């Protein structure tokens, strides 16, 4: 999930906008 | 070492931010 | 001026420290 | 909801503890 | 500026980015 | 009270967030 | 992981407070 | 409105990054 | 104390620096 | 590398949350 | 001290509330 | 710059000032 992509690697704000409701 | 934890913290306030009025669901590892 | 979004700021780390593994649902006004 | 109760008045961490999943 | 632009209401990330260099 | 001190911390957050690699300045 | 992402997280904040009326400029990697 | 309880936020941070090593106490209203 | 000091008027770091151990 | 410094700061943003009123010490040395 | 205990691990609520005054 | 300086190890206030405008 989030933390896997986004804690190992920069997420840019499109990718971080995949996990909003 | 507690960061995964730390940077936890951060992705929070990046969706915070990013998916404004919209809201999120968040939970460590899911 | 944009005092609910300043609080929300921090609710939301508030909620992340509480809630830990079990996570959480934010979304403004509901 | 959650900003209603606590951005009006302090939430307590037990009052915190009902937005957790 | 940006403080008051974006303390007096809520700017978009588009928005925003008028102040990134 | 400093309400627009506080509101520029977040800002800076912000900025720091949605420029990446540009960077910003800040004054 | 992003450490470097999160450590210049924390310097933004650090110089907002130093810096004080001042500001300043951040670019990562000059 | 939370607005003393979220300056307190920015103000044990600002305290954190000042006083180093040398630490400090703090309790909102003393 | 730092709150009535601090959060009513902005504090320079070296009046934060007296709140210091 | 930074790391202890980056979890103080989240480390005393938890303790200002937990302790509330109550208050509490920060030292990193012991 | 806390920075010991929980920079190396996590620290629950109930351990957080031990630094407090 | 200040990233390869400031976290690496740490950096006092007068360090970070050299950042400053
Ligand atoms: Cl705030
Ligand atoms: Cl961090
Ligand atoms: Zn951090
Ligand atoms: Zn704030």
């Amino acid at each position: 999930g989030i933390v896997e992509q986004c804690c190992t690697s920069i997420c840019s704000l499109y990718q971080l906008e995949n996990y909003c409701n | 070492f507690v960061n995964q934890h730390l940077c936890g913290s951060h992705l929070v306030e990046a969706l915070y931010l990013v998916c404004g009025e919209r809201g999120f669901f968040y939970v460590p590892g899911a």
